[PDB]
């Protein structure tokens, strides 16, 4: 509760690129990362995918 | 045609989900522990059905 996540916003906004942000908060599976190979049914890309998809850009502010 | 959402379509997964939400259907429900099990039912959509930890969550969502 110190506003570094709204750094982050402000941040970007003074870049122009896009802002997003990911939780690694004791995660263990590098799954969420790298999703899943997709073979199986309900297999999901990484947050990553997510976060550049929603973002639209390829120089968002991660 | 004779399925008529019978057999194949049921998948012995979705069977456990439609159980579990029965069965806390008429409970009053917390919505935190509601989500939860939102949560684990995903997982449990996005793993097989004969693994280990398929079946370590199923036992922790009964
Ligand atoms: N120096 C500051 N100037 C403006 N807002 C601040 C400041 N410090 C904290 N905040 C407020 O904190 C909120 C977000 O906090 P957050 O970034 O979630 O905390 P933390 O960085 O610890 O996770 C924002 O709404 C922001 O307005």
């Amino acid at each position: 509760g110190v506003g570094k996540t709204s750094i982050a916003r402000s941040i970007a906004r003074a870049l122009n690129r896009e802002y997003f942000r990911f939780s690694v908060g004791g995660m263990t599976d590098v799954a969420e990362i790298k999703g899943h190979r997709r073979t199986y049914v309900g297999a999901m890309p990484g947050k990553i995918i997510q976060c550049l998809k929603k973002t639209k850009t390829e120089n968002p502010l991660i | 045609i004779i399925k008529k959402e019978l057999g194949l379509e049921k998948d012995d997964k979705d069977a456990i989900e439609e159980k579990f939400r029965e069965r806390l259907k008429e409970l009053v429900v917390p919505k935190h522990v509601m989500d939860v099990v939102d949560e684990e039912l995903s997982k449990l959509g996005l793993l097989d059905n004969h693994s280990s930890e398929f079946n370590v969550t199923r036992n922790y969502l009964d």
